[PDB]
């Protein structure tokens, strides 16, 4: 809500100061990373 | 008296000659499960009474699963016979349990984590009892390079069993070999096959045979302590095996360790 203003039912947050002044948001939350690696595991060695 | 020194002994064929033994019967489950009684122990005790044999002498100690009576099968008792319930899917542990009961096998203990071993003779095998084995193998050459196998880890060698409980491998005699099993799930031990037990008599109800106690490919033989019969009752399985338990008692002989004479002979 706006005051002093026509247009009415007026969503989204705004860029006019989107922290009211207080600090970062946080979130604590998984990750899952499956992914092609390259890996010689244990060979292309000497096999002494 | 004059033990362990092994001095001929004269016998003569000049002279014509004109209880205590003691028989101790296993059994499976669902044998059981079908008897639908309690008392059937009793009956089996009063028949054996009858044929000459004593009240209390007789013993049922009862297996659930082959692969549960695998393990640890001290059979200690006077004579001793095994009814197996035959499967046509379960086979080879068959073999070996006949294989392992029916020997003897004088075996020392082995630490896998630490030392490389070999097998020596066509008589030596490696034992393998217990839960859940999953053997880890890897052959070496003459100055320790793996051969198929890489030594730096563990994880790439041959395996030759999974989800057995009881297994006897054979190896390449004469080579060493690297060795893994979960030493908190089941044991191995090095044995000789020193020579024929004869406490024990093994049949089983229900296929075909397929026993052979020789590791050997070429010898197959088909010893006397190895019997079948066919079945589709088992009421009968044992009324017939106590009918003719004469001839079996006859077959088999008293234990060639435990006779007051094998003394310092291994097992007295």
């Amino acid at each position: 809500k706006l005051t002093r203003t026509r247009l009415d039912r007026l969503y989204g947050l705004p860029a006019a100061d989107p922290n009211n002044g207080k600090e970062y948001y946080e979130i604590a939350g998984r990750f899952s990373l499956i992914s092609l690696v390259p890996s010689n595991d244990d060979y292309q060695t000497p096999i002494a | 008296q004059n033990y362990g020194i092994n001095l001929p002994i004269t016998g003569s064929m000049d002279i014509a000659y004109a209880l205590t033994s003691t028989l101790c019967l296993y059994y499976p489950t669902e044998a059981a499960t079908e008897i639908n009684d309690n008392s059937w122990k009793d009956t089996l005790s009063q028949l054996f009474l009858t044929k000459g044999w004593p009240t209390g002498s007789v013993y049922f100690k009862e297996y659930t699963n082959i692969a549960s009576f695998s393990v640890d099968p001290q059979l200690y008792c006077d004579y001793n016979v095994v009814l197996m319930k035959y499967d046509a899917t379960l086979q080879l542990d068959m073999s070996e349990l006949a294989d392992l009961i029916l020997n003897e096998w004088l075996c020392n203990p082995m630490d896998i984590t630490l030392y490389y071993y070999q097998q020596t003779d066509e008589a030596n095998k490696w034992i393998s009892m217990g839960s859940s084995c999953t053997i880890k193998v890897c052959p070496l050459n003459t100055q320790t390079l793996g051969i198929g196998c890489l030594t730096t880890d563990a994880t790439t060698f041959e395996e030759v069993a999974t989800a057995e409980k009881l297994v006897i491998t054979d190896v390449v005699d004469g080579v060493n070999h690297k060795l893994d099993v979960t030493t908190a799930t089941c044991t191995i031990r090095n044995c000789k096959k020193l020579g024929p037990r004869e406490n024990v008599a093994v049949i089983q109800v229900g296929g075909s045979d397929i026993l052979d106690i020789t590791a050997d490919p070429t010898t197959a033989p088909q010893t006397e302590r190895m019997m079948r019969i066919n079945w589709k009752k088992w009421w009968q399985v044992f009324y017939t095996v106590v009918d003719y338990v004469d001839q079996i008692i006859q077959v088999m002989s008293k234990r060639s360790r435990s006779l007051n004479s094998a003394a310092f002979y291994y097992r007295v």
